[PDB]
């Protein structure tokens, strides 16, 4: 017990959703040219899942369609250029959409 | 069609807040009650699931609120011609009013 | 929040209502904390080694 | 409970001391100079009190 | 460990019969900690607001 260490386990559903950019060098992306988003999921309070599990499914619509393309790996929605102009990006829990 | 409260002893019922110390929720003696109370003053999103226990498939309700709780300032003025002045006001719903 | 054009700034379209945010305090005791989801494994103790 | 923090607390003898010198810029002292030294208390594993 | 004179340290006057250090595995999750002595009472909670 003197050598022994302490730690919390928080057990709550997913209360928010934030998809925010990964290390941007920029506000606007060159055609041919990506960036990289992170999705961070968040209790009542702010705090940030540290695992997500299995159930954690994530799905991507773009308003304009062929600006870009969007992928998603694990919780990384990356996304590319493919012509000039503005586009919302909108990522969602897929079996959770609100 | 909506099922009938005799078959919601079979479902999977989970609610959902974002500011428990404001707003705090227990479920009744029937399974479709949830009683609500207030603690202290502010407002609060509230939503609930249902999943099913035999295929995991569930649904979820729209997002809704509460908040946790008008007059005006003063209710009389006296003022000269040329006079100028703000009205102030207390209580009611001042973050959806 | 105040919405205006992008062209002009002048003068807002539209404005919210207020929202209000209530931040609550911390206890300043660095404490090792998991928040997972319900009915969910976690890798934890072979990250951690 | 979810704003909580955790903390440990340890009792027991002292078991080792230690005479260290407080941020030394040489190895000396010199006549009508001075240098200070901090005492350093431990348990049977090194842990300080 | 081995003794030499500060003028002469090509051959040692005396050697030590050597000491063993037990080195003990730490749990590396950051666990806030006190140690205190018997009967001693600690001013933390107010240093620490």
């Amino acid at each position: 017990m003197d050598t022994s260490k302490l730690f919390k386990i928080n057990s709550k559903p997913f209360s928010h959703l934030e998809l925010l950019p990964i290390n941007p060098t920029s506000t606007v992306i060159p055609i041919g040219g990506s960036m990289s988003f992170a999705i961070y999921l968040r209790d009542d309070i702010g705090e940030v899942f540290t695992e997500y599990g299995s159930s954690a499914i994530f799905s991507s619509e773009v308003s304009n369609t062929g600006i870009i393309s969007s992928s998603i790996d694990a919780n990384v929605v990356t996304i590319k250029g493919i012509r000039a102009g503005l586009v919302t990006l909108h990522v969602y829990l897929k079996d959770m959409p609100h | 069609q909506q099922f009938d409260s005799t078959q919601y002893q079979y479902m999977n019922i989970i609610p959902h807040i974002d500011n428990p110390n404001v707003l705090s929720m227990t479920q009744s003696s029937d399974s479709q009650v949830f009683t609500l109370k207030g603690l202290d003053q502010g407002l609060v999103t509230l939503s609930v699931t249902i999943q099913n226990p035999k295929t995991s498939f569930s649904a979820t309700s729209k997002t809704i609120q509460i908040q946790v709780f008008f007059r005006v300032s003063p209710s009389v003025l006296h003022l000269v011609p040329g006079g100028h002045f703000q009205i102030h006001w207390t209580g009611g719903a001042p973050i959806r009013q | 929040v105040w919405a205006y054009s992008g062209g002009d700034k002048t003068k807002h379209l539209f404005q919210a209502a207020s929202l209000q945010i209530n931040v609550i305090p911390d206890i300043p005791i660095q404490t090792t904390s998991l928040l997972l989801p319900l009915n969910t494994p976690s890798s934890f103790i072979v990250n951690n080694h």
